[PDB]
RNA sequence: CCUGCGGCUUACACGCGCGCUACACUGACGGAGCCAGCGAGUCUAACCUUGGCCGAGAGGUCUUGGUAAUCUUGUGAAACUCCGUCGUGCUGGGGAUAGAGCAUUGUAAUUAUUGCUCUUCAACGAGGAAUUCCUAGUAAGCGC
C-alpha cells in the first residue's frame, strides 16, 4: 500500500556517526554561527 | 415580621415537612421503594426508604418554593452523585427518572405540585398554605 | 540543670561549617556581661532569644 | 442573637474559650509565638507564607490548623480541620477547663527540645554536634511532634483524631512523656547531651 | 445473643446485624441480603441473636421460594 | 431617590454584591437570613462583619445581597468583603464620613483583610 | 437470648457504678468491652435519661451533652 | 465508520484483530466520496474496531 | 535574516528563557524540563499549577522574558513543544520525538551552562531561515573564542536533530564527547500573534494530507 | 490493573519505566444542603436540547429553545458540609475474579464492544535496596 507523511526517522550509529563528523570539520575550522552585538 | 422557609434550617425544616407530610399521611408513594435506592449510583439502599421519598419530596418543595420551576431532569441531576462503578473514574450520574415522575404526580395530590407557565413545577394556594403551616409550625421550634 | 537565656547580638559572619549550621555571638540574657558565639542550626535572626544550656561554651570556626 | 451581643464586646475564641488571658510559660518564645492577635476563626488566609519572619505572624493555633491537614488523605481539606479543632478545644476545655488557649499553650511550653544536634558530613566523617535550636524553629518542631503523635495514634483506634490530639495536649501540659511529642522531645535531648 | 449456628449448613452469627449476617453464603450479597430483610418483615438493625427460629425458617422459605415473595428475574444471580 | 449604597466582594472567582439601605437591620442574601452560614464552623468569622462595629451599629440599615461563582468557601469570604464593602459605604453618604474613617479604622485594625482585597496573586522569581 | 440484657446488666451496674461519674466521652463508652450482643457505641443513644456527670464528644456527630 | 468527531473518525468492519491494525498504521484510506485520510491508532478493547 | 520580531533586540540584548509544562506533568517530563533547563543558558523555571494562560503569561510578560517555552507529554514522555517570544513574537508548535537521558545512561562530566557555541545545519528555505532566527536569538549573545559547547541543530530530512558535544582541541583535531538530549524535533505550525491571542495570525500550518508532502520538505 | 522501550513466537514462564485504584474511622454506606468555568451544538439534515411519560435501572414517547449569552447554561460538578448506620473486624474498607439476566446497538457484541441489575469477593495489615520532584494559591486532592 501506500504511506501519507514521514514519521519519526530512526537514527543509527551510522547517522549519529556523519552528523558527528561533519561537527568534528565544522568547529575543526571553527566556522561558528552567532548573534552578532550592534553597536550604537 | 415576615415567616419563610428560606429563614427554617435544613435538617431541622427537612424532618418538620417530612414529619407534617406523615401528619398529613396521603402522598401515594411508588411501591418500588421497598426494592429501590433512588439512584442508579447507590449501592446500599436508603435507611429510612418509607421516609426518604418524604425527604425528597420536601426538598423538592423547598426547591420550589425558592425557584421557579424545575424538571425532572433537573430533579434527577439535584439528586444526583457519583457512583461504585469499580475503580474507573466515576463521573456524576442523575436520579432514577421513575422515582422522580411518581414523586412529580405524589406532590400534585396533596396540591403542592401545580403546573408552571410553560408546563413544569409550581406550587398552589394549598400547597403555599401548607408551606407557611409546616413553617410557622417550625417558626415555633425555638421553644 | 538550669539552661540559661541568651539574646542574640548579631550573628557571627564568614563561620565556615557544614550548611545548615551557623556560628552567632549572643550575650546572656541572664546578665549582659556573658557573651559568647554559639551553634544554632535553626532559622535565626539577631536581636532575638534562645535558651543555652551550657554556661560557657563558645563556637569556633567548624570548617 | 444573644451570643452575638456576647461576643459583641469580647471576641473570644469562635465564642466558646475566652481569646484573652493566654500566657505563655516558657522564655524565648515572645515574638516567636502569635498570641497577641484578637480574632474569630484559624483561617486567616491571607498571604504570610511569602516571607520567612511572617509566618509567625499566623498563630500557633492557627499553625496547628495548618498541620491538621498534613497527610495525603487530607491534604487541602479546610472545614474538617476547622471542626476537628472545634472539637479539640471542646475537649480540651472539658478536660481541663482553665481555657484550651492557656492549656495548649503550657503544651506548647513544656513540649519544647532545648538543645539540638547535627550531623556534619566532616570530609567523609560525619559526626554529632550539638547545636541551638532556633525560636521559631523550636515552636515549629513542637508543633509538627505533636500533629504527628496525634496523626500516629489514630492508626489503629477508633478513637476521634480530636480526642487523640486531646490526650496528647494532656501529656505534653503534664509533661509526662506520655505523647509522642514529648518522648520525642526528652529523647532529643538525650540524645543532643550525648554528644555534647 | 446466639453465636454462630446451623443454618443452610453454615455457621453463622447472630450478634451481628441483619444484612451481614445473611450475606456469608454463595448466592446473597448485600443488596439482596437487604431485600430479603425487607420482604421478611424484619427490621433492619436487629443483630439475630433474636430473631427465633421461626423467622429463620421464614428466611429459609425465603430463599428456597424467593419468587412466591416478589423477588424479581431481574434481581436473580 | 433613597438613601443607599451598592456594594461588591470578590474572592478567588467568586463575587458577592450587596444593595444596602436605609433599612431596619436586615440581610437577606439570594432571599435567606445571614445567621445561615452553609458550614456553621465558619460563623464567627461570618458574623464578624456584624461584630467588627457591634451588633446594633446597623440596625438602621437593610442590606440585600447576592453571590456567586468561585467555591462555597470563597462565597463567604466575597460575601464578607461585601458587607465590609457595604458597611464603608453607607457610613460615608449615609452617615458621617468622620464616622467612617473611625470605622475603616477600626475594622482595618481587626483585620485589613476584610476590607482590602488580599488575594493569593503570585510574583515573579 | 437468653435474657435480651445478656452482657448489658453486670456491664450497666458497671456503667452506673463508673460511667455516671467521671464522665467518659462517646468514644470511651466503648470500654470494658462494649460491643455486640448489645450497644457497643450507643451509649450515647440511651445516655437521655442519664445526665450531669461530663459534656459528651460525638466524632461523626458534633454534641456536647452533660451526662 | 462508527463513531465520528470533528477530523477524526471511528472505524469498524474493515479488520478483525490487533495486530491487523497495528500492520497498517499509516496506511491510506480514501472515503467513497472523495476526501482523503488515514489510520492513525489502534483500539484494544474493541477487537478489530 | 533578522526579523521585525528581532531587529531591535538581535544582538542588542541576550536573553532570558522560562521552562514550564501543560498541566499536572509526570516525573520524567518534568525530568526532561529540567534537562532542557540546564541545558540553555540564563535558565530559570517555574511550575505551572492551576493557572490561566492568559493571567500567566501576562503577568509574566511585565516582570521581563524574551521568550517561553512550554511543553507536552503522552502518558509519561513528552511528545510537543511550543515558544512563545514574547514582544508580540511567532509562538512555534513543533512536534519531538526522541531522547537520550543524562540520568538515564551515565553521569558523563558536567553541562557546564557556558555561554554555548552554535551550530545550525543545512537551512536552504526561507522557512529555514525563520527556524534558524528564532532560535538563534533564544542563545546567549557572546559566547567566548574557544567555548566549548557546541549545541547542534541539523535539517536533514525536515526533522532537526539536536545534540550537545564538548571539544578539546587535540593535537591533530578536535575531540568530542556526548551531552544533552539527541532529538527528532519537526515543527507544524508558525503564528506571529503569542499564544494569548488563539486566533491571530497563523504563519504556516504542515500541510498533512497533501499528497506531495510524502516528498516535499517545508510544505 | 491499564500502559511507553527491551526476550521469544505465531496461522507465552520474561528485563527497563509512566499512571490510576485501594490497603479503612479525617473511615465506609443512607438521606439533607450546596459553590464553577472552559467551550460545544444541527438545512435540505437530525446535532445540542426542555418537559411530561412510562420502564428498578438500562432504555424507548412528541415537542419547543438554540444555527447561538437566549436552549443545554446557573451545565444545581466532585471533593465539601450535617446527622444517620457501623465498629477495626483483612467486616460494611477492597473489588481484581467469574456467571447469569436485562436493556442496547449493529448485519452480527461472538472475542463479557457498551450501560443497568444480581450473584462471585482475591491480593492488599503501608511496601526494603534505592528512588524523583518541590520553595505559595505552592506540593497536594477534587470534579466539569
Amino acid at each position: 500500500f501506500d504511506r501519507t507523511a514521514k514519521p519519526v526517522p530512526v537514527i543509527t550509529s551510522e547517522v549519529t556517526e556523519s552528523l558527528e563528523d561533519m561537527i568534528r570539520r565544522r568547529i575543526q575550522d571553527s566556522n561558528f554561527d552567532d548573534l552578532q552585538r550592534r553597536t550604537l | 415580621p415576615g415567616v419563610s422557609v428560606r429563614d427554617v434550617a435544613a435538617q431541622d425544616f427537612i424532618n418538620a415537612y417530612a414529619s407534617f407530610l406523615q401528619r398529613q399521611g396521603k402522598l401515594e408513594v411508588p411501591g418500588y421503594v421497598d426494592i429501590v435506592k433512588t439512584s442508579s449510583g447507590n449501592e446500599m439502599p436508603p435507611q429510612d426508604a418509607e421516609g426518604w421519598f418524604y425527604k425528597r419530596a420536601a426538598s423538592v418543595a423547598r426547591h420550589i418554593y425558592m425557584r421557579k420551576q424545575v424538571g425532572v431532569g433537573k430533579l434527577n441531576k439535584l439528586y444526583g452523585g457519583a457512583k461504585s462503578r469499580g475503580v474507573r473514574p466515576y463521573k456524576h450520574i442523575d436520579a432514577s427518572g421513575s422515582i422522580n415522575r411518581k414523586v412529580l404526580q405524589a406532590l400534585e395530590k396533596i396540591g403542592i405540585v401545580e403546573i408552571s407557565p410553560k408546563g413544569g413545577r409550581r406550587i398552589s394556594e394549598n400547597g403555599q398554605r401548607d408551606l407557611d403551616r409546616i413553617a410557622a409550625q417550625t417558626l415555633e421550634e425555638d421553644e | 540543670t538550669p539552661v540559661t537565656l541568651a539574646k542574640v547580638i548579631k550573628v557571627l559572619g564568614r563561620t565556615g561549617s557544614r550548611g545548615g549550621v551557623t556560628q552567632v555571638r549572643v550575650e546572656f540574657l541572664e546578665d549582659t556581661s556573658r557573651t559568647i558565639v554559639r551553634n544554632v542550626k535553626g532559622p535565626v535572626r539577631e536581636n532575638d532569644i534562645l535558651v543555652l544550656m551550657e554556661s560557657e561554651r563558645e563556637a569556633r570556626r567548624l570548617r | 442573637p444573644e451570643e452575638v451581643q456576647q461576643a459583641q464586646t469580647e471576641i473570644k475564641l469562635f465564642n466558646k474559650w475566652s481569646f484573652e488571658e493566654v500566657e505563655v510559660k516558657d522564655a524565648s518564645l515572645v515574638d516567636y509565638v502569635q498570641v497577641r492577635q484578637p480574632i474569630f476563626v484559624a483561617h486567616t488566609a491571607g498571604r504570610y507564607a511569602n516571607k520567612r519572619f511572617r509566618k509567625a505572624q499566623c498563630p500557633i493555633i492557627e499553625r496547628l490548623t495548618n498541620s491538621l491537614m498534613m497527610n495525603g488523605r487530607n491534604n487541602g481539606k479546610k472545614l474538617k480541620a476547622v471542626r476537628i479543632i472545634k472539637h479539640t478545644l471542646d475537649i480540651i476545655n472539658v478536660l481541663t477547663d482553665q481555657n484550651p488557649i492557656q492549656v495548649v499553650v503550657d503544651a506548647i511550653t513544656n513540649t519544647g527540645p532545648r538543645e539540638d544536634t547535627t550531623r556534619v558530613g566532616g570530609g567523609g566523617a560525619a559526626r554529632r554536634q550539638a547545636v541551638d535550636v532556633s525560636p521559631l524553629r523550636r515552636v515549629n518542631q513542637a508543633i509538627a511532634l505533636l500533629t504527628i503523635g496525634a496523626r500516629e495514634a489514630a492508626f489503629r483506634n477508633i478513637k476521634t483524631i480530636a480526642e487523640t490530639l486531646a490526650e496528647e495536649l494532656i501529656n505534653a501540659a503534664k509533661g509526662s512523656s506520655t505523647s509522642y511529642a514529648i518522648k520525642k522531645k526528652d529523647e532529643l535531648e538525650r540524645v543532643a547531651k550525648s554528644n555534647r | 445473643f446466639q453465636h454462630i449456628l446451623r443454618l443452610l449448613n453454615t455457621n453463622v452469627d447472630g450478634n451481628i446485624k441483619i444484612v451481614y449476617a445473611l450475606t456469608t453464603i454463595k448466592g446473597v450479597g448485600r443488596r439482596y441480603s437487604n431485600l430479603v430483610c425487607k420482604k421478611a418483615d424484619v427490621d433492619l438493625h436487629k443483630r439475630a441473636g433474636e430473631l427465633t427460629q421461626e423467622e429463620l425458617e421464614r428466611i429459609v422459605q425465603i430463599m428456597q421460594n424467593p419468587t412466591h415473595y416478589k423477588i424479581p428475574a431481574w434481581f436473580l444471580n | 431617590a433613597v438613601p443607599s449604597v451598592q456594594t461588591f466582594g470578590k474572592k478567588k472567582s467568586a463575587t458577592a454584591v450587596a444593595h444596602v439601605k436605609a433599612g431596619k437591620g436586615l440581610i437577606k442574601v439570594n432571599g435567606s437570613p445571614i445567621t445561615l452560614v452553609e458550614p456553621e464552623i465558619l460563623r464567627f468569622k461570618v458574623y464578624e462583619p456584624l461584630l467588627l462595629v457591634g451588633l446594633d451599629k446597623f440596625s438602621n440599615i437593610d442590606i440585600r445581597v447576592r453571590v456567586t461563582g468561585g467555591g462555597h468557601v470563597s462565597q463567604v469570604y466575597a460575601i464578607r468583603q461585601a458587607i465590609a464593602k457595604g458597611l464603608v459605604a453607607y457610613h460615608q453618604k449615609y452617615v458621617d464620613e468622620q464616622s467612617k474613617n473611625e470605622l475603616k479604622k477600626a475594622f482595618t485594625s481587626y483585620d485589613r483583610t476584610l476590607l482590602i482585597a488580599d488575594s493569593r496573586r503570585p510574583e515573579p522569581k | 437470648a437468653q435474657h435480651a440484657v445478656i452482657l448489658d446488666q453486670e456491664k450497666y451496674d458497671r456503667i452506673l457504678k463508673e460511667v455516671p461519674t467521671y464522665r467518659y466521652v462517646s468514644v470511651s463508652v466503648l470500654v470494658d468491652r462494649l460491643k455486640i450482643g448489645g450497644s457497643l457505641a450507643r451509649i450515647a443513644l440511651r445516655h437521655l435519661e442519664k445526665e450531669g456527670i461530663i459534656k459528651p464528644i460525638s466524632k461523626h456527630s458534633k454534641q456536647a451533652i452533660y451526662t | 465508520p462508527y463513531k465520528i468527531f470533528k477530523n477524526t473518525a471511528f472505524i469498524k468492519d474493515m479488520f478483525s484483530s490487533a495486530m491487523e491494525v497495528a500492520r497498517f498504521e499509516g496506511a491510506q484510506i480514501k472515503t467513497v466520496s472523495g476526501i482523503r485520510g488515514e489510520i492513525k491508532r489502534a483500539l484494544s478493547k474493541p477487537e478489530g474496531h | 535574516q533578522v526579523d521585525d520580531e528581532y531587529a531591535a533586540t538581535s544582538g542588542i540584548m541576550d536573553p532570558r528563557i522560562i521552562v514550564t509544562t501543560s498541566r499536572d506533568p509526570s516525573t520524567r517530563l518534568s525530568q526532561f524540563a529540567k534537562e532542557i533547563k540546564l541545558l540553555f543558558p540564563n535558565a530559570v523555571r517555574l511550575n505551572r499549577g492551576n493557572y490561566v494562560m492568559p493571567n500567566l503569561v501576562d503577568a509574566c510578560k511585565k516582570s521581563g522574558t524574551t521568550d517561553l517555552v512550554v511543553l507536552h507529554e503522552h502518558r509519561g514522555v513528552p511528545t510537543s513543544l511550543t515558544i512563545s517570544h514574547f514582544p508580540h513574537g511567532p509562538t512555534a508548535q513543533f512536534s519531538l520525538h526522541n531522547v537520550v537521558m543524562r540520568h538515564d545512561i551515565i553521569n558523563a562530566g558536567n553541562q557546564s551552562e557556558v555561554n554555548p557555541h552554535l551550530i545550525f545545519d543545512n537551512f536552504t528555505t526561507a522557512l529555514g531561515k525563520r527556524v534558524v532566527c528564532i532560535l538563534k536569538h533564544l542563545f546567549n549573545a557572546g559566547p567566548k573564542k574557544d567555548s566549548e559547547r557546541v549545541i547542534t541543530f541539523a535539517n536533514r530530512g525536515d526533522f532537526i536533530s539536536v545534540r550537545q558535544h564538548v571539544y578539546v582541541r587535540t593535537r591533530e583535531g578536535v575531540e568530542i564527547a556526548e551531552v544533552g538530549p539527541r532529538f527528532e524535533m519537526r515543527l507544524f505550525e508558525l503564528r506571529l500573534g503569542t499564544l494569548e491571542n488563539k486566533d491571530a495570525d497563523v504563519e504556516w500550518q504542515l500541510r498533512r494530507f497533501i499528497r506531495t508532502a510524502n516528498k516535499k520538505d517545508y510544505l
